[PDB]
């Protein structure tokens, strides 16, 4: 009857909860760079010196 | 070896620093590289040990 | 011994397993598009009648 | 949704479309809310459920 | 009013022909009109399609 | 050596300098050649670390 | 009012002959489990309130 | 070892398993530990019956 199989799921089920979480958190990481790279080159290129 | 229950305590701060933010990108990288490999390894771990324990707790020997 | 505390563990995981596939699909597929219309507007401004 | 049973299998389905490559976003953007909102009901059930099992302990 | 998919099919044929080297200076403008007010259309799309999934993925 | 958080930093100091318009015309050319370069020196970064976490991720 | 003693058991023994079987929809294990789990406390405190009756009436002197 | 010994020991893991104040790692090797005094102690049982069996065979 002391078989562990129940205490075995449970944490099959948390760590499954943990990289969605971490891997979320970079995944919004990488896109704060996304912008902010974006944002002064468009910047740099409306800044042209052939006019 | 890494028993289960540190692994998650391990894993729960660097979920912390990543929410966070802080840190650079390039430091961001290595880390959530390596968390990632603590979760694989410990994923790995409790599949292993499930398969062994349904064959012990079956009729068979 | 019939309780079905096992059977409802095994749910919440499973049910998990699927999540993860449609988000890094759908995030996967708009990163598809959000960088083919980069293409083509990275073309149009090459081609501008200011020259 | 339908029994729980089904429920899962209305999951699979979806992200079989989901994943094969041939979707416009407008008609995506709409399964994706409605396969996160078939999946987010379902884990709601299992939850409730299991806080009732208490009774075992009781 | 033009859903996403037509919008970038039209665009793709107008650089096309603008990019063919060939075309009157008045044509070229009207090309050019047309184009940058299809772009700037798609690019909101993407961010109006986004916030969708941020706003829905989010727990809140 | 240019980690990222550097370029960065240098390519804002070099953009605000530009429009305020003060340069002579000569250094206007010598440091909008300098602003291109790190504007793809950043960019193949995120080309690197996008390419890097799927392969990391995806199985 | 609940059944008699013999009645629950009786409801109770169909229940778990079938959970045995290990062949029904979850929704139906988690609905016949609550209902099952009902009966066994009638039944626990029918029988428990009969040893009460026995205790006070046992006695020499029937306090 | 003997038939005595396994199951005071095999008592033992029952006793503090019940009480579940465990880690999880030392739990599943306790309690894989507890299957190989069973099946020990149990070819002791049918080691024993067998000899009574030959003695008792008038053949």
């Amino acid at each position: 009857q002391q078989h562990p199989q129940l205490r075995l799921a449970r944490q099959q089920t948390m760590l499954e909860r943990l990289q969605k979480r971490m891997s979320f958190a970079l995944e919004n990481q990488l896109k704060r760079t996304g912008q902010q790279q974006q944002r002064l080159t468009q910047r740099l290129n409306q800044q042209n010196p052939q006019p | 070896p890494a028993s289960f229950e540190k692994a998650l305590s391990e894993l729960e701060q660097i979920v912390t620093r990543l929410e966070s933010g802080d840190l650079p990108l390039e430091e961001a990288l290595n880390e959530f590289e390596r968390g990632v490999q603590l979760a694989r390894q410990g994923q790995a771990k409790l599949q292993q040990a499930e398969q062994r324990v349904q064959i012990l707790l079956s009729d068979n020997e």
